[PDB]
């Protein structure tokens, strides 16, 4: 469906021409292989990174902003909460949320028009499935 | 913060 | 140009082979001194796969034999600096074992057109 898709499509390029882009993100672009880092998910119940979040937008996970973001802030909060609030990689995880943050705002009021027709179209569906 | 996950990311 | 085709084909096994290896990712670009401060101490010749594909870019490899040079590296450095019995040297060796894997595979091809870099190069110092 048209607005999801313009929706989803944007949301992918922002992880890809920005958030991918922040320097030296690369730890940050895979899962944590528990083989190799044996207590992460001890310490980490809701695991996030950037090749997931491509993921979810690619089944159109999001409909809003505000749904993207829950998993865009996870990238920051994991990584205060396992490598520590002055690590080098707690650094690069507020960059990739700052530049995500930077970029919405570029893209506000159409971000807020593709939201509200994700929305008007989901109701037409419901009210007209009855 | 956890054990660490060095500085190459795997341990 | 064999060179064109050439570089082509390395650039292949590169980003097909090489970098598809599992865990591979920390040799797919060159260490920076923020997140491993001691590593240009250690290792006083650094390569990473970014690098090969600058190089490969720049068709700065004529043979298999210059491009396995840097390729070999690659596991020399994770030796010295990672230890021969760690995993990230376990990776490595798994990166340049597929690399020797795809150079096979494509044999003939790539003696054909090694063969015809040369060719160029006396053709050169005969016209010179």
């Amino acid at each position: 469906d048209d607005d999801q898709v313009a929706f989803s499509f944007i949301l992918d390029n922002i992880v890809t021409q920005k958030m991918m882009a922040v320097p030296d993100s690369w730890p940050f672009h895979h899962p944590v292989n528990k083989k190799f880092v044996p207590d992460y998910y001890k310490v980490i119940v809701n695991p996030m990174d950037l090749e997931t979040i491509r993921k979810n937008i690619s089944k159109h996970k999001y409909q809003s902003r505000e749904s993207f973001l829950d998993d865009v802030n996870l990238i920051l909060a994991n990584s205060v909460k396992y490598n520590g609030p002055e690590s080098q990689y707690t650094k690069t995880a507020q960059e990739i949320v700052n530049v995500c943050y930077q970029t919405l705002t570029e893209y506000d009021e159409h971000l807020t028009q593709l939201e509200k027709d994700i929305c008007t179209a989901k109701e037409a569906a419901l009210e007209e499935a009855e | 913060s956890g054990r660490g996950k060095g500085g190459k990311g795997l341990g």
